[PDB]
């Protein structure tokens, strides 16, 4: 029941061509070609832009065209124009009579020059610890294209238990903040050596660690 | 044009039920298969039912199967969402989508042509609470070129939204305040930082004001090395 799998982030500039993958298995996406997708504005419903593999609805652009091979699936959007920047999903038959959506791709149309997040974290304050609770707070800020992955480390290991993120939300300079939480005992806390928060954007990782008192 | 309006949607207690509708116009209803889809607050989609044309079976995701039940009435062009036993995780905009291809048995030929703008399922226990506010201190850690890094922590409140300052409005520059997280309690958290000069921290006073209006809480607190 996992997800087809798609990129978090694609980008591109007007007038560039860009294609966005979706990865089933044999079970779906390879297995017949049911295979549909949809676009959708913030705040917005999904609309359909593809169906059956390669066939556009109409109302829908030219720019956009799909196709599949294998166990992949892709759509690809041509002459990028600003509207186009917006979430899109597919979606898949599979052998179980089901449908399935892939985890949904964040198009930007760059306008500005791509820029890494600024990491800063916070570890528990002295009164919270009192209080018998622990948080740590790893924000993330002045990002672009809006989209990061989170992973958290106790010492050196990975950590996926007490981990709440936010989606990124647009700033007033139009890059992106983020914010993400380690709710931890404060045992745990103080056994370890130290927690890291590890921000990954458009491939690269920025990490910053902190450690008990 | 298709036209699908979908309602039912509230807040439901963790172990309580809910029934969605959909009603459809603008084709001929009945035959149509009909399906759910969600979608958590800034999450993706995810398919939830399908009811096929003409009476036959129902398909359902495995993580609804058990919980949830849909139906349709041809004579009122609706669709059901029968929701029992529901979950936090379960909240979410409800999607009534309908199937392309005419009188189909499955979620199967031509996709999802048409959706509706969606019903909001609230599974939550939370009730109107104010933060507890925590400093978040600068340190080394959180200061480089001269210039510190220093916040206060907004925990567990409801619900939507805080407002924080910072010295009464005085400090403007440098401040930001995040968005906050939804946690599975069904409450909020968010975080407010300043970046002031490390040569400052000794002699300045740096105060944030947090204000809950839902509850009507207000906290000031000094945050300091």
């Amino acid at each position: 029941q996992s997800a087809l799998t798609q990129p978090a982030s694609v980008s591109g500039s007007p007038g560039q061509s860009i294609t966005i993958s979706c990865t089933g298995t044999s079970s779906d996406v390879g297995g017949y070609n049911y295979v549909s997708w949809y676009r959708q504005h913030p705040g917005e419903a999904p609309k359909a832009i593809i169906f059956d593999v390669t066939n556009r609805p109409s109302g829908i652009s030219n720019r956009f065209s799909g196709s599949k091979f294998g166990n992949t699936a892709s759509l690809t959007i041509s002459g990028l124009q600003a509207e186009d920047e917006a979430d899109y999903y597919c979606a898949a038959y599979t052998v179980a009579s089901t449908l399935l959506f892939g985890g949904g791709t964040k198009v930007t149309v760059l306008r500005q020059p791509k820029a890494a997040p600024s990491v800063t974290l916070f570890p528990p304050s002295s009164e919270e610890l009192q209080a018998n609770k622990a948080t740590l707070v790893c924000l993330i800020s002045d990002f672009y294209p809006g989209a990061v992955t989170v992973a958290w480390k106790a010492d050196s290991s990975p950590v996926k238990a007490g981990v709440e993120t936010t989606t990124p939300s647009k700033q007033s300079n139009n890059k992106y903040a983020a914010s993400s939480y380690l709710s931890l005992t404060p045992e745990q806390w103080k056994s370890h050596r130290s927690y890291s928060c590890q921000v990954t954007h458009e491939g690269s990782t920025v990490e910053k660690t902190v450690a008990p008192t | 044009e298709v036209q699908l309006v979908e309602s039912g949607g509230g807040v439901v207690q963790p172990g309580g039920s809910l029934r969605l509708s959909c009603v459809a116009s603008g084709f001929s209803f009945s035959d149509f298969g009909m399906n759910w889809v969600r979608q958590a607050p800034g999450k993706g989609l995810e398919w939830v039912a399908f009811v096929p044309f003409d009476r036959r079976i129902n398909y359902y995701a495995e993580s609804v199967r058990g919980r949830f039940t849909i139906s349709r009435d041809d004579s009122k062009n609706t669709v059901f969402l029968q929701m029992d036993s529901l979950r936090p995780e379960d909240t979410a905009i409800y999607y009534c989508a309908k199937h392309r291809s005419q009188w189909n048995f499955w979620p199967r030929e031509g996709g999802l042509d048409h959706w509706g703008q969606g019903t909001l399922v609230t599974v939550s226990s939370a009730s109107t609470k104010g933060p507890s506010v925590f400093p978040l201190a600068p340190s080394s850690k959180s200061t480089s070129g001269g210039t510190a890094a220093l916040g206060c922590l907004v925990k567990d409140y409801f619900p939507e939204p805080v407002t924080v300052s910072w010295n009464s409005g005085a400090l403007t520059s440098g401040v930001h305040t995040f968005p906050a997280v939804l946690q599975s309690s069904g409450l909020y958290s968010l975080s407010s930082v300043v970046t002031v000069p490390s040569s400052s921290l000794g002699t300045q006073t740096y105060i944030c004001n947090v204000n809950h209006k839902p509850s009507n809480t207000k906290v000031d607190k000094k945050v300091e090395p």
